[PDB]
C-alpha cells in the first residue's frame, strides 16, 4: 500500500515514534498497519 | 488518541499494535522511501 | 573500509571510535533531514 | 554540521547499503567523519 513520512513524536519515548505506513481498509475507522520503529525494536498495528 | 470537546474531556478510538522485531530492515525501509521521494520532488522541481 | 578505486588499494583515511550516545539518534535525524528536504523540494515543485 | 547523502553499507550486512546521508564536521578534508548505521544503532564519529 502506501508509506507516509510523519513522525508523531511519542511523549512516552523519543526513540520510537509512529510513522506512518497505512494499509487503509474501506475506512480509517477500519484497520490498517501502523509501523513505529526504535532501531531496536519495531511495532506494526491496527485499529480496532 | 484522545478526543476532547464541549466542556468534557473523553477517550477516542486506540490502535492495538502487534509487536514485529527487526527495527533494522523497516527503518532501511522508510529512509529509503525518504531519499527516493526527496530525489523525486528534487526532478520535478528541476523539470518545472 | 579501504578505497578501492583504481591505483587506490590501500587504507583511505583513518577514524576514531565513531559512535553516538542513542541507537536511534542518527537515523532519526537522518528522517527528520529528509523530512525537511522533501518539505524545500515539494514546496519549490508548487513555486515552480 | 556538514551532512551529504554518500551512503554506506555494512560488513556484516553486505546486502543492504544502509541509506545514511554522511556527516562531518566541517571541510572534511580537514577532519572527515564517515557516519555509522548497523540499523540497530547508527553511530555519528569524531575525529583528529
Amino acid at each position: 500500500m502506501e508509506r507516509k513520512i510523519s513522525r508523531i513524536h511519542l511523549v512516552s519515548e523519543p526513540s520510537i515514534t509512529h510513522f506512518l505506513q497505512v494499509s487503509w481498509e474501506k475506512t480509517l475507522e477500519s484497520g490498517f498497519v501502523i509501523t513505529l520503529t526504535d532501531g531496536h525494536s519495531a511495532w506494526t498495528g491496527t485499529v480496532s | 488518541f484522545e478526543k476532547n470537546l464541549k466542556d468534557v474531556s473523553f477517550r477516542l478510538g486506540s490502535f492495538n499494535l502487534e509487536k514485529v522485531e527487526n527495527p533494522a530492515e523497516v527503518i532501511r525501509e522508510l529512509i529509503c522511501y525518504c531519499l527516493d521521494t526527496i530525489a523525486e520532488n528534487q526532478a520535478k522541481n528541476e523539470h518545472l
